[PDB]
């Protein structure tokens, strides 16, 4: 009773900005699609962004190379924007190397197998004399959102050398994204809603892809709505008794009150297994003295017991 | 002369923005933030600029 | 006597000791938090009368078998940040420092 909507008429004004149009549409759908794939774009779209930068000869991002114009600090934020297409890597290095005068761009960092560098004249950095050189190396990922560098420590798993200047990621690459929705040219039917989404994105990503995306996300999630439905830890307790390495008379008398396990010990209080049989003034002092030896103080309390 | 040597060291925090700091124009109008919305949240206009 | 200034701490593991040079500073760049290290300084104690414990102490350990005392300037508790300079300074006469 619905028509489908479909994708026709899609254009590109320039490398970034695009227009998709989804000609059939009914009365209300348009502004709903239109909202709902405007937040998915801009919420969560994959891409690729830098992840972190070695230069040679540099200690902290809060540092001067000689024979550079900018700031280390200066560098980074530039790197920060740098807008790269890797095909079938998620970990991929890119090195560059220059030595000369003028502005160095990102069409100099050395050509890599499959990497796309969307802008090539994206300046980075200035060299100011004849006889200073750059050469640094920039590890790229591939991620979903923002994602700071200050809140990322799985990366110190393992014990980054100094030298290693982490930089902030933003993986998103559509920048801004707009929707309208105006009357169809079908004259068959009564009155049908076509809906046109202009996107400006970094060029990272084919426009045509993240609609596609953008849709597949938003089924996914539907598809849970589709069908309703639905109408004593620490290894030193948990070890049984016959280790504390106890007398003959204990052993006896201790499987004799059901004391199986060195816990079950312990949360017995002094003054009530004096009244056990045979128990022994200085037989009890023996069994206080290996218990605290382990460091398990008499009289402990705890919550539940497993049997096991 | 009790000094026999003396070491400095200097260290460096950046500092990001967050709901409690203080924020003012230049007008008197002073406040503290209260939400870091993300971007689909924020009102846009036509053109699709938050 | 002297508090001298060293990187070997007594009675202190290899892990604060990843960020300390030959003299004993914190190596300029390394990122410090909570309460690492900064500099290994050490303060000499009293002791003149040879116990036949601390003979042993000292024949089992280092010949100053951890004497001296470990005042070592460390980060207070919610600070952070990345190390960018340090400005020892000699007085006339003493050696000095390899930094």
């Amino acid at each position: 009773e619905f028509l489908k909507p479909r994708l026709v008429d899609i254009e590109q004004v320039s490398s970034t900005h695009a227009k998709v149009t989804l000609e059939p549409l009914e009365r209300g759908f348009g502004h709903t699609l239109g909202n709902a794939l405007r937040r998915i774009l801009l919420s969560s779209m994959p891409g690729c962004a830098v992840t972190e930068v070695e230069i040679d000869g540099v200690l902290h991002e809060y540092s001067t190379k000689e024979g550079v114009q900018e700031d280390i600090l200066e560098i980074l934020l530039n790197l920060k924007g740098l807008a790269v297409r890797v095909q079938g890597k998620d970990e991929v290095i890119l090195t560059l190397n220059k030595s000369g005068i003028g502005p160095v761009t990102a069409a100099d960092i050395t050509h890599d197998g499959d990497v796309e560098i969307v802008k090539p004249q994206h300046v980075i950095c200035h060299l100011t004399d004849e006889n200073a050189s750059i050469s640094m190396r920039i590890k790229v990922q591939r991620g979903r959102g923002y994602v700071p560098a200050s809140t990322r420590i799985h990366s110190e798993e393992d014990e980054r050398p100094i030298g290693r200047l982490l930089v902030d990621a933003c993986y998103s690459p559509v920048e801004r994204i707009a929707y309208n929705v105006e009357a169809a040219r079908v004259e068959q039917r009564t009155d049908l809603d076509k809906l046109v989404i202009e996107m400006e994105t970094n060029g990272t990503i084919d426009p045509e892809e993240a609609i596609r995306r953008a849709a597949t996300i938003l089924a996914e999630q539907l598809e849970a709505f589709v069908d309703l439905r639905d109408v004593e830890f620490d290894p030193i307790l948990l070890r049984p008794v016959d280790d504390l390495e106890l007398t003959v008379r204990s052993a006896n008398c201790l499987k004799a009150e059901a004391i199986h396990y060195i816990g079950d010990l312990v949360q017995r209080t002094e003054v009530e297994l004096l009244k056990t049989p045979n128990l022994g003034k200085k037989s009890l002092t023996e069994i206080k003295d290996v218990l605290a030896s382990r460091g398990l103080s008499l009289g402990m309390r705890l919550e539940n017991w497993p049997p096991a | 002369p009790g000094v026999l040597k003396i070491v400095k060291v200097y260290l460096a925090v950046k500092r990001r923005i967050q709901p409690g700091d203080k924020m003012a124009g230049r007008h008197g109008n002073k406040g503290v933030i209260s939400k870091i919305n993300p971007i689909e949240d924020m009102p846009y206009d036509e053109n699709g600029t938050p | 006597g002297p508090e001298e200034i060293t990187a070997d701490i007594p009675n202190v593991g290899e892990a604060a000791l990843s960020k300390l040079d030959e003299s004993g500073i914190v190596y300029i760049g390394a990122e410090v938090t909570g309460g690492d290290i900064l500099v290994g300084k050490v303060t000499p104690k009293g002791e003149t009368q040879l116990t036949p414990e601390e003979k042993l102490l000292r024949a089992i350990f280092g010949e100053k078998a951890s004497d001296v005392k470990d005042s070592s300037l460390r980060v207070p508790n919610g600070v952070s940040g990345t190390v960018i300079d340090v400005q020892v300074f000699t007085r006339d006469g003493v050696e000095k420092d390899k930094r």
